[PDB]
């Protein structure tokens, strides 16, 4: 690991837009990991500081980075209803159909939380509308049994 | 009063002797210890829940038990934090003057009523109430030399062979182990629980079985069958005693007959009950007992029953045990007492040397050595009766008391040498002539000094009780002064004083005292001539004077305010903060490299390095650590660059390097509670169940708009700890259902695996421990861990924990904090340099009103009290300047007169403001008493002379100017007299280096400087007050 | 309740005991631990 690695790890999380400019400016490894193997586009996609997924994309970072549990960015930003920062990872060619190790996706996930606009979005980028995660659950049985009647409409 | 006295010299010695009998018995069971109570009562709740995470631990604990915390009186705030660690602390502050007992009784009575609504393994872990309190007397380490016991093994011998005899030793008042007795540890193996199809349930259940005490009865019991011969009790089943016993532990009988024992599934030893702290000293594995002083008790004569019950312990110690000493109070007590003991004893041998050097005789020399000694006598008679102890602050008010005590010995006795010399009147009736030109000041006087210093009593909260000590030591011994100035020394003065001849004033003597006394003469003509010509001119000394309030002012408002200094207490802390998620093993490489340095490159200092890895003051867990430095006697740190504060500064420097980690060393407080005159203790509240994300982004909004005021704010900070990551691992219930397993299982394997569990007791050599089951280490370390453990199922299938569950990384946080009953973030910073704490507050008020909606905020520790009594001092100060008015005007019979008395004020506070300012110090505690002594001198002096002038004036017909020269002629040497005996006196405490040496530069210094002032410019100014006074009015 | 003495005082009169230290102007402290698995600790204050 690196010095300016860690520091770009944490300016991510926080969202420090002006300290991530300088540290990719002095050439801080986009592609640097924690221990559970999140990258600073993992952290800025779960704590929803879009400008730094950007920024981060910009600089070659790695849109398909999967953490020690198999996780992307993409599951995290869909799961926690960021749904800009999921059009934005779509456009830069984030797998839609991604499983973790727990066969779960984004789509999964997004349904889970009844993100309807960002369900909508995956399904327009090709998301698998019959995939199961390990339970053999797709995102509709997701919505039946969250009792979620518009969620389960979309998905039909 | 005097009159009679002069007449009644064999009462007055009787007086005398029961006020030195009282001292003494006083001074024979005072209690003694560094410092008096000083932080308003708390009283502290502990849980623990072993395995929680801080949510489960808030959200099954703390909530609930701040839910009951109702119908308690004079609480002023409540807080908690519930931490990773799996424990919970709620710390509730009362009143300043709530009693104690019942404060802790109230909440501990709360508490049980809501014990019945919290978890079940919380109820078993019990709920600590305890007194919150941050001194100890002594830590006393035990360490093992010769690589025999692990720390486990000390804390162990020391809770069952140690803790208790020192915990009945004389004096002691609480004791705490570092660490715990043993536990019985069954640390589980799942591959071969699963090879036998068991699960940690089965291990629990045969566990309560195979340990268990089991009521049984009597043979013969009542009633019986008539005819009875024998009635016994039935013994039957009870505690397991050994780890053989354990593992011999019947889990299951095999079909073939063979069977499967607990050992067969588990390791078995005694060990730790918590794994979480390691300690070593010098690199050796640690225990020890942190002891606490009793109240009311001696705190030397305790730390010296301590060491006695430690050495007949000794002989029966195992091999390679040891005991250390890396924390004692006690030798530094013991210095301070030396230290003012030698100043007083000291000072009454300079009021020896000046009395003769002017005076000329032995006897008068002996009047003062007898009165002050009856008055600081006494002096400890009162505090005694008004509950005080001999302490660090009572000690210093006596030296501030001084100049005070011994001007009033000197007053008496020169005006009567005085008296006799100009009149030729015999020692008796001189005496009484003398005693009728003073007595009236010195009651005067003794109403103005209680008018100055009694106000500094009613100050509120934690300085208030602070002043409080030194208003009350310096009222008791003024006020002693003064009876024994009309009492005692007026009969010494008629009985012993030798008759002077009219006229004679020494200046036929021969060799050094006719020199003396001629040159002593003429320079009083000097002196007179001087002021004659300044009075010719008084227009210029108003300018002057005003210059001097101006540049008091002015100095008075540079002069940065603080507590009480820092001394080198031969000890100090070091702190190591590695990133979040660092885990022990990296920590213990800082803190070995950390002791390392200190026994290397501070190898002539130190002593030792107590290292405590896995402990910290704002949040525990793996990344955090302390190394508590202790270092040789200050007799062996010649030179200030082999004291705590230059080692601390190399150390920090040093350290500056560390890669990965925060490092550096810091001198502890004098008192912890006070934090830093400076510091703002600021507390973020969730009004609106907002939740802790948004709490946590209105704290960075807020801490990220205090950083763009560095001209107002500094080091504005979280006190607390950011989230982390967390593995949330999600159990399936369809499938649990589906393969036939029980929810119960699963979440009892999980737990008693990964988090530990407490099953029941267990008879250790005749002592009550715990026993608990938990993996092997290396079982649960990682993720992929998880699918190695087996649940069975109803239908006898063992199904691996990955069939039913699903995981992924998430943050949460480590250590959720509440503030009366809200989530809350609690943030300290300071106020920039120039810059009062008032004025930072005031800010961050400004800063808080801008948050987002359902974001407040609060006041708390050291700002509660300043949002609060902080709104006093000025109102005090009104009161006191307006008392002293009156009773000066009492005095003297004019409204006016009291003006050119007190217009002396200024006079000493710039020469304590020039030496501060100089030597660089502080407006501290010490400084501050010491400006009101000086003040209460400067005015005394003005006092005298004003009620000689104003006497001649209306007694003798005398001219205005006539009569203020003649006062000002009268009083130039007692006035020099006194100024000369305490300047030495307090000398000692200015240059004072070593230990304590803080504090007594603290009251030297400003005093000095004071002192130096007030005399020179009172001698020439209050004549001029005076004469412009009455030509005014 | 079953108890005796012996299992009494260890589990119980020894644990109590050990957390009788400082409590304000203790004169001294008796205690007996029976058969009943009863226990009857008595402290006894400084008069006044
Ligand atoms: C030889 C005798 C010596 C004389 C000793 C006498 C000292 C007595 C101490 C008085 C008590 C001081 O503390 C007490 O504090 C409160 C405020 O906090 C004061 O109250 C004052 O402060 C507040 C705030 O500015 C005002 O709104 C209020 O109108 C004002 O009167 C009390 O008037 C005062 O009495
Ligand atoms: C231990 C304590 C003291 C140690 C030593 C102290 C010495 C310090 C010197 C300060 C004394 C003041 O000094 C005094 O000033 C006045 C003027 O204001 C002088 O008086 C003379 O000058 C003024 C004006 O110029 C005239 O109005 C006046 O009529 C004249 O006689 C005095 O002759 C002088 O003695
Ligand atoms: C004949 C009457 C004579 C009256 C003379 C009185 C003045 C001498 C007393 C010494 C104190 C000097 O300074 C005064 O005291 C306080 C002590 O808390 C100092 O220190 C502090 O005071 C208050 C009290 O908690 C704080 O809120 C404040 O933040 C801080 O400055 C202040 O700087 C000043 O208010
Ligand atoms: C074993 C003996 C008991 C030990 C008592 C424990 C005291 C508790 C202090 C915990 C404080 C946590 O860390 C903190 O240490 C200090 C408070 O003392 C601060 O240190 C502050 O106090 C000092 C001692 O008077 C100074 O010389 C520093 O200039 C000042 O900054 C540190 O800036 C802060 O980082
Ligand atoms: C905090 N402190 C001064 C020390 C110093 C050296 C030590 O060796 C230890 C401590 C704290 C104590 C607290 C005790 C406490 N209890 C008194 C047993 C306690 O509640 C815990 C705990 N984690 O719950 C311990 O870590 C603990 O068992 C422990 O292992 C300690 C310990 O090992
Ligand atoms: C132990 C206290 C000392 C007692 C002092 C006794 C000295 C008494 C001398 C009294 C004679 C006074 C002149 C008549
Ligand atoms: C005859 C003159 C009497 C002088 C009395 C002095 C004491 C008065 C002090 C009053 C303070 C209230
Ligand atoms: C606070 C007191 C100020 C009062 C001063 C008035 C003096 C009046 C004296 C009149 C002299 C005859
Ligand atoms: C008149 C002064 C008498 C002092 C009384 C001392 C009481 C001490 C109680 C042990
Ligand atoms: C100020 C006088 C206090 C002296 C008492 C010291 C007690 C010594 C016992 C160790
Ligand atoms: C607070 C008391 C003030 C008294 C002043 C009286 C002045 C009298 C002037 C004639
Ligand atoms: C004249 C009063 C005598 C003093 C008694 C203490
Ligand atoms: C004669 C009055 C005595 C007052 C003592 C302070």
């Amino acid at each position: 690991g690196s010095d300016l690695g860690k520091k770009l790890l944490e300016a991510a999380r926080a969202g420090r837009d002006d300290e991530v400019r300088i540290l990719m400016a002095n050439g801080a490894d986009v592609n640097a990991a924690d221990v559970v193997g999140w990258t600073p586009l993992h952290l800025a996609a779960y704590w929803g500081h879009l400008e730094i997924v950007e920024v981060l994309l910009k600089n070659g970072a790695d849109v398909n980075a999967y953490d020690t549990l198999g996780s992307t960015p993409l599951h995290l930003a869909a799961h926690f209803g960021h749904l800009e920062i999921v059009e934005v990872l779509l456009k830069n060619g984030a797998d839609v159909n991604a499983k973790d190790d727990n066969g779960i996706t984004p789509l999964h996930l997004a349904a889970n939380r009844g993100h309807l606009e960002i369900v909508e979005v995956l399904l327009k980028y090709g998301a698998d509308v019959n995939a199961q995660d390990k339970f053999g659950k797709t995102a509709f049985d997701i919505s039946i049994n969250n009792g979620n009647e518009d969620l389960a409409e979309i998905l039909q | 009063m005097p009159n009679f006295f002069i007449d009644r010299p064999i009462f007055a010695w009787v007086i005398a002797i029961i006020i030195m009998l009282a001292g003494g018995l006083a001074i024979l069971k005072l209690p003694v210890a560094q410092y008096p109570t000083i932080a308003p009562p708390a009283v502290t709740i502990s849980a623990s829940y072993p395995g929680a995470d801080a949510k489960t631990v808030q959200d099954t604990v703390t909530q609930v038990i701040e839910q009951n915390m109702n119908g308690i009186d004079n609480l002023m705030y409540m807080s908690s934090n519930s931490d990773s660690t799996g424990t919970v602390q709620i710390t509730l502050t009362f009143e300043s003057g709530t009693d104690a007992d019942i404060a802790q009784v109230q909440v501990q009575n709360k508490l049980q009523l809501a014990m019945p609504l919290l978890p079940q393994e919380v109820q078993q872990q019990g709920v600590s109430v305890e007194k919150s309190s941050s001194s100890f007397l002594m830590v006393v380490g035990v360490i093992n030399t010769d690589g025999t016991m692990t720390q486990e093994d000390i804390s162990d011998y020391v809770a069952a062979n140690m803790k208790d005899a020192i915990s009945r030793t004389s004096g002691v008042g609480d004791v705490q182990l570092f660490g715990s007795q043993y536990a019985m540890r069954i640390w589980m193996n799942p591959n071969e629980l699963n090879k036998f199809q068991l699960t940690p349930v089965d291990v629990i259940t045969a566990i309560k079985a195979q340990n268990a005490q089991v009521a049984a009865g009597q043979l013969g019991g009542t009633p019986p069958v008539k005819g009875q011969q024998l009635n016994a009790s039935i013994i039957a089943q009870t505690r397991l005693t050994s780890t053989e016993e354990f593992g011999k532990i019947l889990l299951k009988v095999n079909q073939d007959g063979s069977r499967v024992l607990l050992r067969d599934v588990a390791k078995i030893e005694l060990g730790g009950e918590n794994y979480d702290i390691i300690a070593e000293f010098n690199g050796q594995p640690a225990s020890g007992l942190g002891i606490k002083l009793a109240t009311g008790a001696n705190a030397l004569d305790t730390a010296a029953a301590i060491r006695a019950e430690l050495a007949k312990m000794e002989p029966f110690f195992p091999s390679g045990l040891k005991i250390v000493y890396p924390y004692d109070t006690t030798p530094f007590v013991k210095i301070s007492i030396h230290e003012v003991v030698k100043t007083l004893v000291e000072a009454i041998i300079l009021v020896f040397l000046v009395m003769y050097l002017f005076l000329q005789n032995f006897r008068a020399t002996l009047i003062p050595t007898i009165a002050v000694p009856v008055v600081l006598l006494g002096t400890f008679a009162v505090l005694a009766a008004f509950g005080f102890s001999i302490n660090t602050l009572t000690m210093f008010g006596m030296v501030l008391a001084i100049g005070l005590l011994v001007d009033d010995a000197i007053v008496v006795v020169e005006n009567v040498e005085r008296v006799m010399a100009e009149e030729g009147l015999p020692p008796k009736e001189a005496t009484r002539k003398s005693m009728g030109q003073i007595q009236g000041a010195l009651v005067g006087i003794a109403m103005v000094l209680s008018a100055v210093f009694v106000p500094m009593a009613f100050f509120g909260g934690s300085t208030g009780a602070i002043y409080r000590q030194f208003s009350i030591t310096i009222v008791s011994a003024m006020a002693l002064s003064v009876l024994v100035a009309l009492i005692l020394t007026p009969a010494l003065c008629a009985t012993m004083l030798k008759p002077i001849a009219k006229g004679d004033h020494g200046e036929g003597k021969k060799g050094f005292f006719g020199w003396f006394n001629r040159m002593f003469e003429k320079s009083t003509h000097h002196y007179t001539d001087s002021v004659g010509g300044i009075l010719r001119s008084t227009g210029r000394y108003l300018v002057l004077y005003l210059i001097i309030v101006v540049g008091m002012a002015y100095l008075f408002v540079r002069l940065p305010s603080s507590f009480l200094p820092d001394e080198d207490q031969g000890v100090f802390m070091t702190m190591v903060q590695l990133p979040a998620g660092a885990t022990q093993e990296r920590t213990q490489k800082v803190l070995n490299e950390v002791t390392h340095y200190y026994l290397t490159k501070e190898k002539n200092n130190v002593e030792s390095v107590f290292a405590v890895n896995g402990f910290g003051f704002a949040g525990r867990g793996q990344n955090t650590g302390i190394a508590f430095v202790s270092l040789k006697d200050w007799a062996d740190r010649p030179g200030e660059e082999n004291k705590v504060e230059a080692i601390t500064m190399r150390a920090t420097r040093a350290f500056s390097q560390i890669k990965d980690a925060m490092v550096f060393a810091f001198n502890l407080p004098a008192i912890v509670e006070l934090g830093t005159a400076t510091g703002f203790d600021f507390e973020l509240i969730d009004q609106a169940g907002l939740g802790h994300e948004k709490l946590t982004q209105a704290r960075n909004q807020l801490l990220a708009e205090a950083a763009k005021h560095p001209d107002m704010l500094t080091s504005v900070r979280p006190n607390g700890l950011e989230d982390t990551p967390q593995f949330k691992i999600d159990i399936d219930q369809e499938k649990a259902q589906a393969l036939g397993v029980s929810i119960n299982d699963i979440n009892t394997t999980l737990g008693a695996a990964w988090g530990g569990s407490y099953v029941n007791d267990f008879i250790d050599r005749g002592r009550v421990k715990k026993v608990y089951v938990m993996s092997e280490a290396k079982y649960r370390m990682l993720p992929d861990d998880i699918g190695d453990w087996y649940v069975r199922a109803a239908d006898g299938q063992m199904v691996p924990f990955s069939a039913f569950s699903s995981s992924r990384w998430e943050y949460g946080s480590p250590r959720l904090e509440r503030y009366n009953g809200l989530p809350s973030m609690e943030i300290l910073g300071q106020a920039a340099p120039g810059k009062s704490t008032g004025e930072a507050m005031e800010l961050m008020e400004q800063l808080a009103s801008k948050l987002p909606t359902g974001v407040g905020y609060d006041w708390t520790g050291m700002s509660y009290q300043e949002r609060l009594s902080g709104n006093q001092a000025p109102s005090l100060y009104a009161i006191s300047l307006i008392v002293v008015f009156l009773c000066l005007a009492a005095l003297y019979e004019s409204w006016s007169i009291p003006f050119s008395v007190m217009l002396v004020v200024p006079l000493g506070v710039i020469g304590a403001l020039l030496a501060a300012t100089f030597r660089g110090l502080t407006n501290d505690v010490y400084f501050q008493v010491g400006l009101l002594t000086t003040i209460g001198l400067s005015a005394k002096n003005a006092i005298l002379i004003v009620e000689f002038a104003k006497d001649l004036m209306d007694k003798e017909g005398k001219g205005l100017i006539e009569a203020t020269l003649d006062a000002v002629r009268m009083r130039l040497r007692p006035i020099l007299m006194t100024s000369l005996a305490f300047i030495l006196g307090v000398m000692p405490l200015v240059i004072s280096t070593g230990a304590g040496s803080g504090a007594q530069n603290a009251v030297g210094t400003g005093v000095m400087g004071g002192m130096v002032t007030a005399t020179v410019l009172a001698i020439f100014f209050v004549p001029v007050f005076f004469v412009v006074v009455r030509r005014r009015f």
